[PDB]
Order: structure tokens, then C-alpha cells, then sequence
């Protein structure tokens, strides 16, 4: 039903902060009961969680990213966003957009964005 | 009660020619409830129409059905020499059911 | 003899009786919370045709009530209007203060008629019919209620229609309600998403009775 | 598509008493989403009169009686069985008549979801009839 | 100490509760409007335990009300407090 | 923090045949366990969800269960497309972590 | 200002109010408790003529209740039905959550008419009728009660049927019920085991009415 | 978060929820009030016309009740009898134990018919409906009451009667009733001892209707 597109500047250098934005579409955010989440690809490897905002604001973060990462949203645009701060070649992966459910039914059901990839280098 | 009287008792016409019969109820009724049945020897009634003027499937549109209040019709824009049978009135008034005498068409 | 829960910033820990925390400081009474939570989140099944198997009747025994302070969204609700084959009513009208709960995300109503041998519908597995901020041991007719149990601690919609047939007993019936002379047979492998589409392929294309009979569907198998 | 057949007739003296029975087919079971039935008597050389009808289970499972046969004759039905019965009690030689099982019902609309059938407040399915004579 | 034994659990709760002119009823909401809401995880297994713990007080509970007369109850976390008072400086 | 385990990290099974993948949690994970099918290029396509519900348009082939800390997919007969890397997540921690992807091989 | 009785090792003491006694250690809410004692253990005469002179009727006093923990058994219990002489009822319906004093050896019912001054049947010495666990100042139609008084403190049926005429005053008559056209006039020197034997003699040996008339029983003055 | 009053020999002060007051000792409950103050004491007019544009209807909110231990006399005190212009009533039956104020000076006995929008009538600044000795949200119907406040903290009539139209809306309209066919056009410049003096003058020297007809008094502008 709700399609998920990210979009951002695809290349930023080392020690700028990367901006990716996920337009909510065919639903809104606040919508109860709902997570809006990213995810990192690490091309090679597994996937790593990033976190996630609420349908209220309130946020939560990977502790592994937990310094660098910024969640937050804009309900007036139906936006969300991950401001990722101090990038490095490190963090070159695909981002993915994803909304999750508290509701029973739909507990193990996943939206999933296209995703965007993402460039770090000098 | 809601008793239905049928008129004429013998209708009388060559085939090909326009046949009407009326039933009149004793008491008023919606169209919704009311239904007319063709009889011939050895065979159950056939439904022909319902609702007044709802068809019944199977039925030729030469039947059609008319009325309100206690006064209904049915009307066969040409008879046919198969169509000659006996014609009942039937009446729902939502939970009791009545039937009228039965009419005779004759050729 | 009622197990309190403790919150801890280790985990969730069961208060005893007989042994004394020191450091299980309790500084004002609203640190104390009564929490009303859902069966549904144990995955219980949640369709009408199992629900009602969980629920039976009896007399000699008086409802009761206890109040909650918070609770859980639910996904599924019930609401129930059973009449004896006689006409007469099963379910007793709900006292002044009770009120459905405030928040269930799909209400399965329930209309219908069986027999009702006792007094008042109790849970079988001892769980609570949660009212607005009250779970009780009884049904109430009319009022919107979810199933659950309640915990007590230390703290630091779409309404769906059925008919039902027999609804007291063990061999029973429902119908899919889509309008007053349309129906759908109804099966336990139908989920509310499923009856909602259901609803809109129909109603949309027109596929109701027109007659002033009862037109009633029945689902292909596959 | 819906069949229905009368049987239990023949000959029974006045004064006693005889259950009819009408068992179909084509249906989707006679006793819930079903129609219900009706039992119409036709005496050789009269019309129709109706006797009365059972009420499917999903519309309340009673019956409504024609004022002739009141507190003499019973509409029934053997659940799950699709079998209609009438038991006629207190007979008179003036109940002679052919007895008749009626059903409001028959297919409806088809879709690429399902099956479905109307049950209806009229009848479009009769059976054949079974003659009851009673006699000194 | 909870051991949770249910065939599935839920790990997470959408809870809701009840905390110029708005504070006097006749201007105020209505009573479907007077509750709050939100999310909460599982972080440390609370939320699981937390379903175990409701699913085992339960017993203590009927069995306590089936011993009382009081048509409603109100009273129970009341008792607690006086309890834990006692059992410190009794 | 979870961590999942999964085994064989590679599978080889001739076409035709069927094969089963193993996930384990480090704690009980009930049934909150879903599978997801990795190909070059694509986002992760989720198969399976609470350990054993298909998600819709994935075809019966597709199989799974398990409970507690030992799961499983099972794949009745590979065709083709079905080689691809096959990862499992756990969703009753909230790290979201995730195995390490079987390799499954022709 | 309401009395606290202590049990001791020793004895049963009264807590004071002004005195703080520091070994009265109270370790939970559980080692209190609501004990509802009956009157006919203290030698108050228990048989219908004489029972009824301590209750009378009042209006402006509306009534209250207490709830018990525990209680006695009663060896002698009442139950009222009594109407004004117009057909209207005396004595108000009991209220949702009364029932009935669970244990009763004789259960004395009484049945009949009378003048009803007030609202309410109140007792005239000031003690509470016995409801199975709340103490009522007044007395409910058609329920079962024992006379009694409530303690606070520290801790470490064979139904006979009677009818009356001038309930609610001072000049009044009863008769003991055999059958609905046979009866007894009953007397204060009567037991309720007395009356026993007498319904199975009389009842045994058919001295009973055959007729449509009543059969009115005196028993020898000896 | 309800403030608490805390008196002192110096003055009354504010109890805090962060602060800790050490020589704020409770030796028991009995030191704890619950006080009923009356809006009058503040100044609010007390004519009818102004006091009932202090009130309101509305639906979707449940009525509810706190209790007073303690309360002032009243000066003035309401008690209305409101119907719709069908003949249906506007406001509920007062439910068991709900008293009139038993302390009030004048009685302003209003009947009549109006609009009433809502369920209940409710205070527009949020004060309470005082009755006996409780607060509620909400006017019963036929039962007298004040208007007040209430507050918390540790210590250490002659009937008049008015007729109504229009009650529940802005533009309404007012008569001070004399006899059964005798008025007095009632305005906001009218004190409960003027209204009894033109009650005895009118009264005593005849100045009432003889005959069939309403006689409508209108008193000089000056
Ligand atoms: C706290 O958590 C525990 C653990 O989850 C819950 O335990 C459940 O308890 C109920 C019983 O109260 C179990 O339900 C079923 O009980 C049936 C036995 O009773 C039948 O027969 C008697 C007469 O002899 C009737 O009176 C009664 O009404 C029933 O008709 C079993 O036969 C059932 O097993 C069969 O059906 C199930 C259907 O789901 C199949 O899965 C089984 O394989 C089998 O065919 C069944 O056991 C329930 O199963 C228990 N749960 C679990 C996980 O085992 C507590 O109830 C819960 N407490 C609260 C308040 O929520
Ligand atoms: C199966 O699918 C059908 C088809 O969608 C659903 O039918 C709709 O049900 C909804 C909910 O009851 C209806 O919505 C409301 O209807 C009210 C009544 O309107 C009648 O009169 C108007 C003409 O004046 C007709 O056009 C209309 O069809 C009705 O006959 C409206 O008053 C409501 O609007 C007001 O209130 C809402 C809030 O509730 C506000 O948001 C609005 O701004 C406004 O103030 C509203 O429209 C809807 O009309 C039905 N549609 C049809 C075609 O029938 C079934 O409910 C569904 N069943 C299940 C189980 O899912
Ligand atoms: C706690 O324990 C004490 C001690 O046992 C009990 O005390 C009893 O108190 C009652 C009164 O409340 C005594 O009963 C009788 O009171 C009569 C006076 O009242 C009559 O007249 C007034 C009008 O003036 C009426 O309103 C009223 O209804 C009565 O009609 C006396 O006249 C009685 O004495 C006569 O009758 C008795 C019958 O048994 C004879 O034995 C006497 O010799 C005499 O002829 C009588 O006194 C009662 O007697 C007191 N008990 C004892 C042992 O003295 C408390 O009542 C008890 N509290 C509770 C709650 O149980
Ligand atoms: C004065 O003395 C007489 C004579 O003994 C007493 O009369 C008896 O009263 C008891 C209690 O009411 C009766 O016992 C019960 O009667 C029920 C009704 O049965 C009627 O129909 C049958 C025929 O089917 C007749 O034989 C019978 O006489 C009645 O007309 C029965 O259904 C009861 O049995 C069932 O319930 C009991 C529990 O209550 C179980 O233990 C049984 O197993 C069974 O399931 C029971 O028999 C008794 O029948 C009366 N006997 C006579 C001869 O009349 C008066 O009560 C007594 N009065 C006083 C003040 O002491
Ligand atoms: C605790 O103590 C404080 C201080 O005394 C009290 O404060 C009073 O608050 C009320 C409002 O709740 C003030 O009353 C009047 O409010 C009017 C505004 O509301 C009108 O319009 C809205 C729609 O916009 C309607 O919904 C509403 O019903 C009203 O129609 C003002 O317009 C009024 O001012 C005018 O009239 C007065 C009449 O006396 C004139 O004196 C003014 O000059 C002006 O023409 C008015 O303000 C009230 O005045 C406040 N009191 C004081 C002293 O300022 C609290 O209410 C009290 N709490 C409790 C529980 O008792
Ligand atoms: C406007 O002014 C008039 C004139 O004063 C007031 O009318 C008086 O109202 C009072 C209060 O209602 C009346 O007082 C009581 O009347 C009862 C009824 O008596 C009727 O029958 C007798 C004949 O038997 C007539 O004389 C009488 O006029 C009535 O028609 C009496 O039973 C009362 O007496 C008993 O009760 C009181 C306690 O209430 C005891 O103190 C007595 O001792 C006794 O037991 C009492 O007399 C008074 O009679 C009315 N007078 C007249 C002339 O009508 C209006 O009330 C007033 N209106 C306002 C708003 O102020
Ligand atoms: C519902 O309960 C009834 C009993 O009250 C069951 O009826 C019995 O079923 C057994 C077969 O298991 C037969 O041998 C008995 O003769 C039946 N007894 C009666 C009185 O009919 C009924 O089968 C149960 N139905 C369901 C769906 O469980
Ligand atoms: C019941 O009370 C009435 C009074 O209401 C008693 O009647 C009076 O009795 C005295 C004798 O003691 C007579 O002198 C009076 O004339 C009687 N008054 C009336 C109005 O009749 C009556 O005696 C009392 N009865 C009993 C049994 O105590
Ligand atoms: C009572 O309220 C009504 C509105 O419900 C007021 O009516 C309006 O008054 C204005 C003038 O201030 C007119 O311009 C509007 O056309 C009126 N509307 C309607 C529907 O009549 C009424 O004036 C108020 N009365 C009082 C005494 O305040
Ligand atoms: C169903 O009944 C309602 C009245 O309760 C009526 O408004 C509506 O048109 C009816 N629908 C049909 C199909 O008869
Ligand atoms: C109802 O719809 C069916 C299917 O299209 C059609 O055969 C039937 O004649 C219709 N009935 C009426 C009364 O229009
Ligand atoms: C007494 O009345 C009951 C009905 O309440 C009746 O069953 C019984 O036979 C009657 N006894 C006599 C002796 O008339
Ligand atoms: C009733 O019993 C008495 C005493 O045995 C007898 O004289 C009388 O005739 C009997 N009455 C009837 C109607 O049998
Ligand atoms: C007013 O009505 C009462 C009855 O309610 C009657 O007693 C009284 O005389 C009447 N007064 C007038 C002036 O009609
Ligand atoms: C009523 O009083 C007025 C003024 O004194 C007088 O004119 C009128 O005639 C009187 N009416 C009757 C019926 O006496």
C-alpha cells in the first residue's frame, strides 16, 4: 500500500553529514501504530539496523550509531529523514527506507523502499 | 384477513388476442407482495411473475404484471394457445399467505 | 495474595512476600500502575468462529469488576446482542460507569440468537472482558470489549457485522453481514482484511440481492 | 438447480393422524442460509391453499400457519437431513387433497470470489405432490 | 524470576491511558478524546515478561475477587501501599 | 543484542532438489523471526514472517517453522531464481539484527 | 473513635487511642478483621412473637451497611415478606450485592400483613442485620438475615413458614404453617424443634383439611 | 497533584510535592478536611437571571461526584424542575444518596420549559453543584443546591419560587410566582427580601387575580 522513496545527494566526502529523505506516499505518518525506520546495506555483508522514529517523534537509535545518527520527521510534508553525521568510506552501503507494524496482524510484515545508495569519498 | 378475489371467473378469446385478469384484495397491499401463478393439469403452479411486476425467470415478456393498492392485473399482450390455463393471485402481506379461487381461460 | 511486578533498570522482576527489598523504595502512590493487556498479543486466535468457543455460560456465580489505569490498543474487538430463540435477551444491560473500550482497531458486532443457559457469559480460561478502563468476569449486551488479563506494578474503528445462529452452543453458525438481504458464509481461515475486501468487490460491482430475498454467497474453496 | 420430493401419503382414516415427509436437493442444506418451506395443499378440482411454513434456522426457525389447519396440522423440519415434514392430526375427510413442499429458492449471480443462491418469500420450486385421501 | 511460556509474544505495546478553558467538562473533551497515546519496545525483555506477568497474576486475582463483596474494585494498589508500609515500619 | 547464527554458510543442491537452511537465535526469539531472499542489485524480498507465514506472492515452495531459538526454510525442489542468499532477522529484540546470509548454490 | 480488640498470648485486650503500645507490631492489612457475632449468643429469646417486638418501622432515616470478613453460624435466621393491609409492599427490595446469610440452621419465614409506619424496618437496640458478609442497619424484603453486632480487631436450612396479622405493631398474631389450609396457632413457649415434631405428627397422621376450609390447630395448654 | 492547605500559628500556607516540611507532622487521619465553600462568598450574583447564564448543556461528558466533610450555610441556594417544550424532562433523577444542601437561607425554586441541548448541566467556570455532602459536576433534577468549591487540608428556608422560559438559551425570561394565577415580572435588581416584601404587601392587601386570568404585575421602573 504506502511506497517508500529515498532520495539524497548519492556522493558526499569524509566528515560531512549525509542527508537521506523518505517520501511516505499512499498513506501518511501519523498513522498509530507504526515505525519508520533505515536501515545500511554494507555492500558485501549483512544488513545493519539503524533505528527508527515513531508516528509520535520519539526516536531510538542502533547503540552502535547512537552518537552519529539524527531521526526525525515532518508530518506537515509526510518526510522522514537520517541525518548521519562524520561520514567515512566506512559507511558506503545502500539506505533503505522501511516502515514497521505493532499491530498483531501485520507484526511480521515489512514496507521496503527501492533504496538509495550512497557514496563516501575524498 | 387479506383475501383475494379473482375476475372474470371464465375468460373467453381466441389466441392471439389481448387477456387480462384482476384480483381484488380485501385489504391493501405494496407491490412488492404480490404474485400470480399458471396451473395446467398435472404440473405444480408456475411462478410467471412476482412483486407485481417483477418477471419471473423462464417467462415469456408477453406476461406482465400491474396494480396497487387492492386492485393488481395481469395482463398478456397476445394469448397464446399454450398459455391457455388456470390463473391464481397470491398475496405475502409480510407473514400470512393467500391464494385466490383460480380463473379458467378458455379459447 | 496479587504478585506485583518491578520495574528495574536490570529487568522485570516478581516482588515477594516474604522477603524485603531495602532498595525497593516506593515513594508516592503514583508509582503504582494497574495495566490492562490484550490476549491477542499471546496469539490467541482472533476470529469470530474461535472467540465465541472460549466463552460459555452459567448461573450461581455474581459478576465482578476491578479498574485499570492504562492499557493496549487492540487490534480485535467484540460486541455482542444475543437474544433466546424466545426473543428475550441473554446478556444483562451494562451498569452506568461501564463503556466499551476506547480503542480497537476492528469491532466484530455480533448479532444473533442461541441458547443461553445461564445467568451471564463468563470466560472459560478465566481471562477478563476489558471495558473501558474496567475488566470484568461477565459480558455485557451491546457494549465493545476486549479479552485480556491485568498486571499490577512498581513503575522506576471499521466495525465488521455478523449474524450468528445457535451462538450459546458448540455447533454453531455465522454469516458475513455486507448489506440487509446480502451475506457471505463465514469460515475461521477469514481474516478482517479479507472480509473488508470481500465487502468492496461486492458492494462495488453490484453483486446484491435486488429481490426481496436473501442473496447468500459462499466463498470458492481455493 | 433446487429439487424437492413429497412422500408419506396414501390412505389414513379419519379421526387419526399421519406425518407427510418432502426430502430435496440442489440446494445449499434446508436449514440455514436456506429458505424456508412451505407445505400448500391442492383437493382435486379446487386451487391452492396454503397450509403453512417453517422458517429457516438464520430466520428464526418457527412456523406460520394458514388459519384452516390451526391446532390441527404441524410444519417441521429433520435439520441437516433436507427433509421437510407435515404432521397432520385430527383428520377429516375434508383434508382429501394432493400435498405439496414449496420452496422459495434457486440460484443466483456467480462471481470470481464465489457461489451464491436467493431465498426468496414466494415459491419457485414445487414438488410433485403427494396424494392424501382420507377415508371411512 | 518470569519465564515467559506463551506460544508467541507480542514484543511490543501501543499502549494508551488517561493523564485555558479545557480543564472545566463543559468545555473539554469528550470522553473518547480524553486519552493519550504511544509506543514502547521490548528493550530488555520488559514487554514479554511484562505478558507473563499479567498471564500469572491472574489466578491471585479471581480468586481474591471471588472472596470480596465490593461490586467494583478500587482499592487493590490502596492495599499495597499500606502493605509495604507495614511489613518496613510496622 | 541478538546474534543470529545460520548454517551451512554455502549450500550446493542440484537443481530439482530441495534444501533446508538453519537459523539460531541466542535467546528465544518465540516465533518473531522472518526470511528474505538476497539477489545482486534488489532489496531483500521478504518470503516468510513469524517464523512461518508466506508473505503474499511467494509461491508453496516456500516453506518454514520453528519456535524458541531453533528455525528453518525449507525450499521442497530449487528452480531457477531460487539461488540466491537467503537471510534470516529476528524482530523480538529491537537491535533488528540479522544473520549472516547462506549462500545457496547450484 | 471505633474499638480495636487485641489478641494476645494473654488475653483479649481494647487498643487505646492515646496509648501507643510498641510491641503491638501489625506486619500487614491481612491480621486485621471484620467479625460479625449473632445476638442469640448472648441469650436474646429467638422465637417469632418475641423477635419481632425489637424491630419497628421509621421514615428520615436513610440506611446504611458494613462489610465482614467472617462470621457465626446462626442456629436461628429471618426472612421477611410483609404488605400493608392495602396490598403494597412494607419492606424495599434488597439491592444488588445483598444475599442472602449463607448459614442458617432455621430459617424462619414470615409472611403477612400489617401496618408499616415508616420507610424502613430498623432494629430497635441499635444492632445490624446480617446480610452474608455487610451488616445492614435496616431490614430487605425476602432476604434471609441473622440478628447481630460487629467487632473489629487484631488477630495474632429447614425452612418454617409462618403467617402474621398486625406485623408492624404491638398487639399482633402468628400461626405455623402445615399446609396452605392447615395451620397452628403458635405460642412463645414454642422451639423451632417443637414445631417440627408437631408438622410430622400432624402431617403423618393426615389431621389436616380434606375440605377447602382451614383447619386451625390449638395445642393442649400442657 | 491536588494542593493541600496546611494550618499553621502563624498562617495558612501551600503543602509541596518537593519539599519535605519535617515539622509538618499527621498524627492521624482525622486531621484531614474535606471543606465546601460557597461561590457567593466571593462576590458572584446570586438573582436568577444572572446565575442560571452561569450554566450550561452538554452530551459526551459522564457526571461526577467528590464528598465534603465540612461546608458553609447558604445565603442562596437553586433547585430546578426544567422540562423540554414536549413535556420530557432536561435533567436526570437524582440517584440514591444524593441530598439537598442542608443549610441554605433562600431557596430559588425554578420551573419552566427551555431548550436542553445536552444530557446534563453542567457549570461553565467549573465550579460545583454542591448537594448534602457531596460536589458534583452536574444538576439533578427537583434537589437544592449551592454553587461552590472545594478544598483541601490538615487542620492543626423560605421558598421562592420562579417560573421559566426559555431556561437552556440566552434570551429567557422570568416571573416570581405569588399565587397560581398571580406574577411579578422578575428582574435582575431584585434582592430575595425585596421579592418577599412584594409578596406580603400584594398578598395581604388582595392585589391578586379574582378572576380566571393571570394577573401580571410589572413593578414601577423606579
Ligand atoms: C496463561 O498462559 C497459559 C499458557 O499459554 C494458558 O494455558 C491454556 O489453557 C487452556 C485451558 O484453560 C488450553 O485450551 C484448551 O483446553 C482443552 C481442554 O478443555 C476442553 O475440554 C473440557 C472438558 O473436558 C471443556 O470444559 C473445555 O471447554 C474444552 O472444550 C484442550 O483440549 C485444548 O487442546 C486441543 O485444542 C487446541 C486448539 O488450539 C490444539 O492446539 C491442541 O493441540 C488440542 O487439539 C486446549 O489445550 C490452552 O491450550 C492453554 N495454552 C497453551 C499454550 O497450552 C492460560 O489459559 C493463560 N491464562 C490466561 C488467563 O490467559
Ligand atoms: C462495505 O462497503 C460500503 C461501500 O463503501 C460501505 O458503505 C459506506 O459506509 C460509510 C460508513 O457508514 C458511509 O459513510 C457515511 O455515511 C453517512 C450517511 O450518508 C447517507 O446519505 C447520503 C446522502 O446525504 C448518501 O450519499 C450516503 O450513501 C448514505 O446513504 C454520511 O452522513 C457520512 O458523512 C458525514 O460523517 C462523516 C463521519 O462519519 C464525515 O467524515 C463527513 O464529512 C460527513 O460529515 C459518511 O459519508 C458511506 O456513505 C457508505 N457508502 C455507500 C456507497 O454506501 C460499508 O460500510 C462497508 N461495510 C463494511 C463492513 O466494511
Ligand atoms: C449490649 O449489651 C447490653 C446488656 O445486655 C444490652 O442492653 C439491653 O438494652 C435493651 C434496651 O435497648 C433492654 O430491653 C428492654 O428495654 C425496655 C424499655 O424500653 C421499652 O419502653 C420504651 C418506651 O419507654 C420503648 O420505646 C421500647 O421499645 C420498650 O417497649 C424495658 O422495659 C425491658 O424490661 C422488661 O422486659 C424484659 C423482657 O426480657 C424483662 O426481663 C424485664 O424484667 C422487664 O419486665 C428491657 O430492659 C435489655 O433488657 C438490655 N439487656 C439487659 C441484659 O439488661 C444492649 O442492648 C446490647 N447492645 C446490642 C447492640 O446488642
Ligand atoms: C412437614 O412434613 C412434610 C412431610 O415430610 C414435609 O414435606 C416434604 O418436604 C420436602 C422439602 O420440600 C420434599 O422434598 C423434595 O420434594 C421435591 C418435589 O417432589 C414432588 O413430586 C414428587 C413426585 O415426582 C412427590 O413424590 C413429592 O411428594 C412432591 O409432591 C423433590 O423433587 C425433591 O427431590 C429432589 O431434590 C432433593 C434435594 O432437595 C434431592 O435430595 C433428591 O435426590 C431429588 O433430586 C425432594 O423429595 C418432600 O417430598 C415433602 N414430602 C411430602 C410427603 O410432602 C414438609 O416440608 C414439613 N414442613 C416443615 C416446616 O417442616
Ligand atoms: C477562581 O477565581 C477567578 C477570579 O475571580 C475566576 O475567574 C472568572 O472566570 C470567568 C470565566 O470562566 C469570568 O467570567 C466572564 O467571562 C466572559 C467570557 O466568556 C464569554 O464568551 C464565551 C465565548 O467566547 C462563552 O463561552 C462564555 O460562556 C461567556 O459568554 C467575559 O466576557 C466576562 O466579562 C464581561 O462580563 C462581566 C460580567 O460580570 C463584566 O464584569 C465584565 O466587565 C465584562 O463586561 C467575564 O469575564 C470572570 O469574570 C472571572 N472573574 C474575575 C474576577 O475576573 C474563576 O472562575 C474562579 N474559579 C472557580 C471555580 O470559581
Ligand atoms: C406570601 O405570603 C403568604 C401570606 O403569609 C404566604 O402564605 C403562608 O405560607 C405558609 C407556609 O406554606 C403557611 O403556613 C402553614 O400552612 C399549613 C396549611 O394550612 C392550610 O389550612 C389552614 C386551615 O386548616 C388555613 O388556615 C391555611 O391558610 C392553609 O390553607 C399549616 O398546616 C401550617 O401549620 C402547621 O405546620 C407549621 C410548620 O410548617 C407549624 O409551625 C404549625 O404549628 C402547624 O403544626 C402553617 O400554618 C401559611 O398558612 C400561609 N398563609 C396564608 C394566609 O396563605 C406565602 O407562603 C408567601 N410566599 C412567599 C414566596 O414568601
Ligand atoms: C455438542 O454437544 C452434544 C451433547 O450435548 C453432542 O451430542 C452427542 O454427540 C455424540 C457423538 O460425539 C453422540 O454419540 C451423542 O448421542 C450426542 N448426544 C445428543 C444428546 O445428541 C454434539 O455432538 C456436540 N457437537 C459438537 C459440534 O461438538
Ligand atoms: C398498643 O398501643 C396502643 C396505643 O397506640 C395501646 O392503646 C391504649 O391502651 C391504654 C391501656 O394501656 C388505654 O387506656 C388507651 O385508651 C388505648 N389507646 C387507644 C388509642 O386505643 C394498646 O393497649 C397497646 N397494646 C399492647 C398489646 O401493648
Ligand atoms: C442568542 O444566540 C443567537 C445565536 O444562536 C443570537 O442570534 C444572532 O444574533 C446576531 C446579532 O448579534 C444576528 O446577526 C444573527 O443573525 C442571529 N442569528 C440567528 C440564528 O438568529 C442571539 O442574538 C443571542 N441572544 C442574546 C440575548 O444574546
Ligand atoms: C436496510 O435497512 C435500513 C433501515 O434500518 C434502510 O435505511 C436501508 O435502505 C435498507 N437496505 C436495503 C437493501 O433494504
Ligand atoms: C437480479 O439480478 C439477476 C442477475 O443479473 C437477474 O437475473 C434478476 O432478474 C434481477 N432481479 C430483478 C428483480 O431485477
Ligand atoms: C398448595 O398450593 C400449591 C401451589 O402453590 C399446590 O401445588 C399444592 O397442591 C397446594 N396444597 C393444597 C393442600 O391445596
Ligand atoms: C374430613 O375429615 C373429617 C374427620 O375424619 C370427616 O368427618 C369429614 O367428613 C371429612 N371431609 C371430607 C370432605 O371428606
Ligand atoms: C392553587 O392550587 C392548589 C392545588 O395545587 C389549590 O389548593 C389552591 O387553592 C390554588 N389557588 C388558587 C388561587 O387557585
Ligand atoms: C376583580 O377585581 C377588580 C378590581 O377590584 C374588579 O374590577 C373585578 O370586577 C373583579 N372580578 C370579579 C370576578 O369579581
Amino acid at each position: 500500500q504506502v511506497q517508500l522513496h529515498e532520495s539524497g545527494p548519492g556522493l558526499v566526502k569524509p566528515s560531512q553529514t549525509l542527508s537521506l529523505t523518505c517520501t511516505v506516499s499512499g498513506g501518511s505518518i501519523n498513522s498509530a501504530g507504526y515505525y519508520w525506520t533505515w536501515i545500511r546495506q554494507h555492500p558485501g555483508k549483512g544488513l545493519e539496523w539503524i533505528g527508527y522514529i515513531d508516528y509520535t517523534g520519539r526516536t531510538y537509535y542502533n547503540p552502535s550509531l547512537e552518537s552519529r545518527v539524527i531521526i526525525s520527521i515532518d508530518t506537515s510534508k509526510n518526510h522522514f529523514s537520517l541525518r548521519l553525521t562524520s561520514v567515512s568510506a566506512a559507511d558506503t552501503a545502500v539506505y533503505y527506507c522501511a516502515r514497521e507494524s505493532s499491530w498483531v496482524s501485520e507484526l511480521g510484515r515489512d514496507n521496503w523502499g527501492q533504496g538509495t545508495l550512497v557514496t563516501v569519498s575524498s | 384477513e387479506s383475501v383475494l378475489t379473482q375476475s372474470p371467473g371464465t375468460l373467453s378469446l381466441s389466441p392471439g388476442e389481448r387477456a387480462t385478469l384482476s384480483c381484488r384484495a380485501s385489504q391493501s397491499i405494496s407491490r412488492k407482495y404480490l404474485a400470480w401463478y399458471q396451473q395446467k393439469p398435472g404440473q405444480a403452479p408456475r411462478l410467471l411473475i412476482y412483486g407485481s411486476s417483477s418477471r419471473a425467470t423462464g417467462i415469456p415478456d408477453r406476461f406482465s404484471g400491474s396494480g396497487s393498492g387492492t386492485d393488481f392485473t395481469l395482463t398478456i399482450s397476445r394469448l397464446e394457445p399454450e398459455d391457455f390455463a388456470v390463473y391464481y393471485c397470491h398475496q405475502y402481506e409480510s407473514s400470512p399467505w393467500t391464494f385466490g379461487q383460480g380463473t379458467k381461460v378458455e379459447i | 495474595s496479587i504478585p506485583l511486578g518491578v520495574i528495574h533498570n536490570s529487568t522485570l522482576q516478581v516482588s515477594d512476600v516474604d522477603k524485603l527489598v531495602c532498595r525497593d523504595k516506593l515513594s508516592s502512590t503514583n508509582q503504582l500502575r494497574s495495566v490492562g493487556l490484550n490476549l491477542e498479543g499471546n496469539g490467541v486466535a482472533t476470529d469470530v468462529p474461535s472467540v465465541t468457543k472460549r466463552w460459555g455460560f452459567r448461573s450461581g456465580v455474581p459478576p465482578k469488576v476491578v479498574n485499570y489505569e492504562a492499557g493496549e490498543w487492540a487490534e480485535n474487538c467484540y460486541n455482542l446482542e444475543i437474544k433466546k430463540p424466545d426473543g428475550s435477551e441473554c446478556l444483562p444491560a451494562a451498569p452506568d460507569g461501564i463503556r466499551g473500550f476506547p480503542r480497537c482497531r476492528y469491532v466484530h458486532k455480533v448479532s444473533g440468537t442461541g441458547p443461553c443457559a445461564g445467568d451471564f457469559a463468563f470466560h472459560k480460561e478465566g481471562a477478563f472482558f476489558l471495558y473501558d478502563r474496567l475488566a470484568s468476569t461477565v459480558i455485557y449486551r451491546g457494549t465493545t470489549f476486549a479479552e485480556g488479563v491485568v498486571a499490577f506494578l512498581i513503575l522506576p474503528s471499521t466495525t465488521i457485522r455478523y449474524q450468528a445462529t445457535g451462538f450459546g452452543t458448540n455447533e454453531t453458525e455465522y454469516l458475513f453481514e455486507v448489506d440487509n438481504l446480502t451475506y457471505v458464509q463465514l469460515e475461521s481461515r477469514f481474516t478482517p482484511q479479507f472480509l473488508l475486501q470481500l465487502n468492496e468487490t461486492i458492494y462495488a460491482s453490484g453483486k446484491r440481492s435486488n429481490t426481496t430475498g436473501k442473496l447468500i454467497w459462499k466463498v470458492n474453496p481455493e | 438447480e433446487v429439487q424437492l420430493v413429497e412422500s408419506g401419503g396414501g390412505l389414513v382414516k379419519p379421526g387419526g393422524s399421519l406425518r407427510l415427509s418432502c426430502t430435496g436437493s440442489g440446494g445449499t442444506g434446508f436449514t440455514f442460509k436456506y429458505a424456508g418451506m412451505s407445505w400448500v395443499r391442492q383437493a382435486p378440482g379446487k386451487g391452492p391453499e396454503w397450509i403453512g411454513r417453517i422458517k429457516s434456522r438464520i430466520d428464526g426457525g418457527t412456523t406460520d400457519y394458514a388459519a384452516p389447519v390451526k391446532d390441527r396440522f404441524i410444519v417441521s423440519r429433520d435439520d441437516s437431513r433436507n427433509t421437510l415434514y407435515l404432521q397432520m392430526n385430527s383428520l377429516k375427510t375434508e383434508d382429501t387433497a394432493v400435498y405439496y413442499c414449496a420452496t422459495g429458492s434457486g440460484k443466483g449471480p456467480s462471481a470470481s470470489f464465489g457461489e451464491s443462491y436467493y431465498y426468496y418469500d414466494f415459491i419457485n420450486v414445487w414438488g410433485k405432490g403427494t396424494t392424501v385421501t382420507v377415508s371411512s | 524470576v518470569i519465564v515467559n511460556a506463551q506460544p508467541k509474544c507480542n514484543p511490543n505495546l501501543h499502549y494508551w491511558t488517561t493523564q485555558g478553558l479545557a480543564w472545566i467538562p463543559y468545555f473539554g473533551p469528550a470522553a473518547e478524546g480524553i486519552y493519550t497515546e504511544g509506543l514502547m519496545h521490548n528493550q530488555d525483555g520488559l514487554i514479554c515478561g511484562l505478558r507473563q506477568l499479567a498471564n500469572e497474576t491472574t489466578q491471585a486475582l479471581q480468586l481474591f475477587l471471588r472472596a470480596t463483596t465490593e461490586l467494583r474494585t478500587f482499592s487493590i494498589l490502596n492495599r499495597k501501599a499500606i502493605d509495604f508500609l507495614l511489613q518496613r515500619w510496622g | 543484542e541478538i546474534v543470529m547464527t545460520q548454517s551451512p554458510a554455502t549450500l550446493p543442491v542440484s537443481p530439482g532438489e530441495g534444501a533446508t537452511l538453519s537459523c539460531r537465535a541466542s535467546q528465544s526469539v518465540f516465533t518473531n523471526l522472518a526470511w528474505y531472499q538476497q539477489k545482486p542489485g534488489q532489496a531483500p524480498r521478504l518470503l516468510i514472517y513469524d517464523a512461518s507465514t508466506r508473505a503474499t506472492g511467494i509461491p508453496a515452495r516456500f516453506s518454514g517453522s520453528g519456535s524458541g531459538t531453533e528455525f528453518t526454510l525449507t525450499i521442497s525442489s530449487l528452480q531457477s531464481e531460487d539461488f540466491a542468499v537467503y537471510y534470516c532477522q529476528q524482530y523480538n529484540n529491537w537491535p533488528r539484527t540479522y544473520g549472516q546470509g547462506t549462500r545457496v548454490e547450484v
